[PDB]
């Protein structure tokens, strides 16, 4: 009872897992488990959720949420960026060009 | 046959073609009245600076990028900081009557070859001790050359035009065979046309009448130019720089007659006595810049140059700031780059004082019938010990909270009374009445330290304070450059936002207008901020006004109640992140369509709860004849408001594309 | 910049240059003539910027008329798949008249 | 939440469409009729009460906006009435 | 806004710019300047309309 | 256009601005007929936008007057943008 859970759009807000959905669509499970971390890390981002610490949204990584974390291939992408800085290094535009 | 012809006078068939005579046109005015925010669109808006103009052509192309959006801004705020920099010279009042009329302001860039700018105010507008914001008028570029001694330039209006009268000096080379050298005059006057440019400027010989004048050695010679009331002739004097208006009722007026065609005849003295004796008063002394009115047959209004750098305009009790020193301390702010130019404490950016005064903190008590009356209206007066009559300073309704406010206190120069040196008093529809004592007593020492005068009742203030180590006051989004200031921290993230929507850049949509507004949250420093809107002016309107601007115009009944702009903003958050979730959902792969999901899902919450309404109520089917009588007052009354059907249409939206999602159909719906 | 250009020669130029026993030598002029010089010049580059907004509004509306072509092949390809099927099955039939 | 932020600038809104909102068109109706009701003197022949009667003791209902009456009958209907009383 | 530009630098400039032991100075042709200024001006201003 | 390269850079209020020392000639007159110079500090600032503001002029003739220079010698130009009050420090 201390979640308000009255309808089946908030058992799907609170368990992550969508219980309405269809039996045609089919997703692995790890991807699901992503899914579900992600939803549940936006609603304590927006504070729908009654209170996310102040401390841990601090962090680097949800500041960097939106622009990189958020999806998983802007997160690989970025990763390889770092990692393999040939793939994404064009000759005919740089940063810092004079 | 014959229709009444009072009738037919109404408003509602003056509006009738236009508006009335279609259903369709009048259910849109009375939406676009009571619902601003759907016709809101920050790509063209009304009343629309220049500088914005040159900034959304700038911005409107196929390809936007970050480098070119910020290059964009950095243009746009070196023309905002350009026409943010200049000074005020010297100002005309329209009416004889300070009361009324209109008030041109001439200023100067701040560049060797001068840019000259009029601006225009509107004291009609002006009231309960505050100017209007859209009373003021944005700067305006002159496009003739000018080029004054000693910026002796004095607008004046003519014939109800816009006239520039500056004096010009030139140097040549007497022989004496010794060689030698000495200076010319040539008054110059100028028009502007229908269209906004500048006439050229039309030589006036005025050699013979300066050389009269035995001016100081580099002292410019007092010009005093006023239109006539009736006959159609500018009043030219030239008169000697003296430091008290005492000296210029027998100073020997010079001056000269400038007719409709600028033929031109000179003043007998006789005349020029007259004219003297008549609006001696207006004359700038060596310690004071003063503003002519037009002729006639209680001070003046008045422009200061503090030192600290502020400029203000005197009248009576009454000072209003001139320009601004915000974009003087902005440079720091764009050292380190837009995410600093748009933050918070950049909003919080201190102006100056003005004048000489103290700054007080009052404190308004509750609602308390017994105390307060039925009528909740209550205005602060100030009274000064000249004994004229009280001025108002603020007026408000009374809250059953408190009510913080902090005013400006002006004093004198010169402190005519020992005791105490303001009167502040508290006045509402229960006591109207003031009483001697009955409210704070202000008085100074020789340090310049305020205190409350123990002798003076404080019963119905709640709390009296005097800020002593406040000589500063935050950046004013109601002054003069409250146009501009609107201008850049708001409408133009909301401008680029929007562009940057179209070319379907949605990562940099999504920082441009979260820089407005962002539900996450601000993160400074390290530190997550308390504050949800970026906007000072969104932030501190937290609820509507008791009634709307009625207006059929979308944007001066937002900018009268800025609760709307937050709809928008609200609005334009909900269409970003749709947008997003159709462009993923376009990718009918699997791991694709659940981040449409998350993001259809993001926005759901975002909009809550959809409303429910119940479907019959107290409304009984009423004739239309008894409809009418209701209805006609001496349609609220009768009729009930509905919800937004825009907002309503994306609770529709929503629903339909995670039924969708649900089904593993398309957007289009097929399996 | 070619406005503060030409304002800061004109203000330059009002200073005399000839000295001694001739004097004087300022074009009186000079600030009416960077005013024209800069006014002329406000009408190019509205033109430039102009015709660069109208390449613009080109290359979209190029694009979407390959948004007409690509659904046209697409619907032709689409409808060929069918005419295959029926093909398919009026060979059936005359398999089994044989 | 839009509710949580933007509601209560009305105690009781209303359905896009019904017939209790002020911008239906019976809310038109009974505003254009209020001005509309005295562009003539009541003596003139041209009065609106005299020239539709019918039309002033019109019931506002969401039954009079739904159903999509043919025309021709209210004339009929109209004309025979007029008939039949005079 | 050029013609009433290059019109006042015309009527500004026939005005003598040296004094004293040496006069004039005045360039003579500088309405046909700008009369001709304004004119090819025309020009440019009807192509872009 | 500086005399003898007289340039010297300044930060003021997180700016950059130039000083520079202009110098020109003109001839007193003395009937025999004599020259002598003028100087010139003007003092520009570039804009947010890259562009450079237009350079004002100060005239300086009487303070470099003061300083007896040697014949074609450059003034010790100093330019320094103070803490906390802004104001420019600019000593010959």
């Amino acid at each position: 009872a201390a979640a308000a859970i009255k309808s089946r759009d908030d058992l799907y807000q609170y368990l992550l897992i969508d219980n309405q959905v269809s039996a045609a669509i089919k997703t692995t499970r790890i991807a699901e488990a992503i899914a579900s971390i992600q939803l549940y890390v936006n609603r304590a981002l927006e504070n729908v959720e009654e209170n996310a610490n102040s401390g841990v949204i601090s962090r680097q990584f949800f500041i960097d949420w939106d622009k990189y974390n958020k999806r998983y291939s802007t997160w690989a992408g970025v990763s390889q960026l770092v990692y393999y800085p040939e793939n994404y290094i064009d000759p005919t535009m740089r940063i810092g060009q004079t | 046959e014959n229709a009444n012809s009072g009738v037919i006078s109404r408003q509602f068939f003056i509006d009738w073609d236009k508006y009335n005579k279609r259903y369709s046109t009048w259910a849109g005015v009375s939406q676009l009245v009571y619902y601003p925010e759907n016709y809101i669109d920050p790509t063209m808006r009304i009343g629309q600076t220049k500088m914005m103009d040159a900034l959304l052509q700038s911005v409107s192309q196929s390809q936007l990028n970050a480098d070119t959006v910020e290059d964009a801004f950095m243009s746009y705020l070196t023309s905002f900081e350009q026409v943010a920099n200049l000074k005020v010279i010297s100002a005309y009042h329209d009416n004889i009557n300070n009361d009324q009329g209109l008030t041109y302001f001439i200023g100067l860039s701040e560049t060797d070859a001068g840019e000259y700018y009029w601006r225009s105010v509107d004291h009609s507008k002006f009231n309960d001790g505050k100017f209007a914001a859209n009373a003021w008028s944005e700067w305006h570029k002159i496009d003739c050359p000018i080029n004054p001694y000693k910026s002796t330039i004095r607008p004046v209006i003519y014939k109800s035009r816009l006239y520039l009268l500056w004096l010009e000096q030139k140097e040549i080379t007497k022989q004496t065979y010794q060689t030698e050298t000495d200076y010319r005059y040539e008054l110059k006057l100028a028009h502007i046309r229908y269209d906004g440019t500048w006439n050229t400027p039309i030589t006036f010989d005025v050699n013979k009448k300066i050389s009269e004048l035995k001016l100081e050695k580099n002292r410019a010679p007092g010009l005093y130019c006023a239109g006539y009331q009736g006959e159609d002739t500018l009043l030219v004097m030239f008169y000697n720089q003296q430091d008290t208006l005492d000296s210029y009722k027998n100073a020997s007026m010079q001056g000269l007659y400038i007719f409709a065609d600028m033929a031109s005849k000179d003043m007998t003295p006789e005349q020029s006595n007259v004219y003297r004796d008549n609006s001696y008063q207006q004359f700038d002394t060596n310690n004071v810049r003063r503003v002519n009115n037009r002729y006639a047959e209680d001070n003046a209004l008045t422009l200061h140059h503090n030192e600290n750098g502020a400029q203000y305009m005197q009248w009576q009790s009454y000072r209003t700031r001139l320009n601004t020193l915000f974009a003087r301390q902005l440079v720091a702010r764009a050292t380190t780059g837009i995410d600093t130019i748009l933050s918070m404490e950049t909003q919080n950016i201190q102006e100056p004082q003005l004048g000489k005064g103290f700054y007080a903190t009052f404190v308004i008590p509750p609602y308390n019938l017994s105390t307060h009356g039925d009528e909740r209206w209550f205005k602060l007066y100030i009274k000064h010990v000249v004994d004229n009559n009280s001025h108002i300073i603020y007026s408000g309704q009374l809250t059953d909270t408190n009510i913080n406010i902090t005013l400006f206190i002006p004093l004198d120069d010169v402190p005519l009374n020992q005791d105490y040196h303001a009167k502040v008093y508290m006045t509402f529809k229960k006591s109207p009445s003031d009483g001697t004592w009955w409210g704070p007593h202000f008085v100074r020492d020789d340090k310049g330290i305020v205190t409350i005068n123990p002798k003076s009742i404080l019963t119905h203030f709640e709390s009296v304070n005097v800020l002593n180590n406040i000589s500063s006051e935050p950046m004013d989004f109601s002054g003069a450059n409250s146009l501009y200031f609107w201008e850049l921290f708001y409408y133009t993230p909301m401008l680029v936002a929007q562009r940057l929507l179209h070319e379907q850049n949605f990562d940099e949509a999504n920082r441009w207008l979260k820089y407005v507004w962002s539900p996450s949250g601000y993160i400074v420093h390290g530190q997550i901020q308390n504050y949800q809107w970026n906007v000072r002016p969104l932030l501190e309107d937290t609820s509507w006004n008791s009634d709307p601007l009625d207006s059929v115009d979308p944007d001066a009944v937002a900018q009268h109640d800025p609760m709307h702009y937050k709809v928008s903003t609200f609005m334009r958050t909900l269409d970003l992140l749709i947008a997003r979730g159709d462009h993923a959902y376009r990718q009918l792969e699997r791991d694709t369509l659940n981040e449409a999901k998350m993001w259809y899902m993001q926005a759901l919450h975002l909009l809550g709860d959809k409303p429910y309404l119940p479907l019959s109520t107290t409304w009984s089917d009423p004739r239309l004849d008894r409809a009418a009588d209701i209805t006609t007052q001496n349609l609220t009354d009768l009729f009930l408001p509905q919800i937004n059907e825009v907002m309503m249409n994306y609770w529709q939206t929503l629903a339909q594309r995670v039924y969708n999602l649900r089904h593993n159909l398309s957007i289009d719906g097929q399996p | 910049a070619v406005q503060a250009s030409r304002l800061a020669g004109a203000a330059a130029d009002l200073v005399p240059n000839i000295f001694g026993f001739a004097g004087g030598g300022s074009r009186w002029g000079a600030i009416a003539e960077a005013t024209g010089y800069v006014m002329e010049f406000s009408a190019n580059v509205m033109n430039t910027e102009a015709d660069k907004i109208s390449q613009s509004e080109t290359y979209r509306r190029r694009r979407q008329e390959w948004e007409i072509q690509r659904n046209n092949a697409e619907a032709e390809l689409k409808q060929i798949d069918a005419q295959l099927k029926s093909l398919a099955v009026r060979r059936e039939a005359a398999v089994l008249q044989k | 939440g839009y509710n949580n932020q933007f509601s209560g600038r009305a105690s009781q809104y209303v359905a896009p469409g019904t017939v209790s909102s002020m911008f239906s068109p019976a809310a038109y109706l009974t505003e254009l009729y209020r001005e509309a009701r005295n562009l003539h003197a009541s003596d003139s022949v041209y009065y609106l009460d005299t020239r539709r009667p019918d039309l002033k003791s019109m019931a506002l209902s969401q039954q009079n906006m739904d159903i999509e009456l043919s025309t021709l009958s209210l004339s009929n209907e109209l004309l025979l009435e007029s008939i039949k009383t005079e």
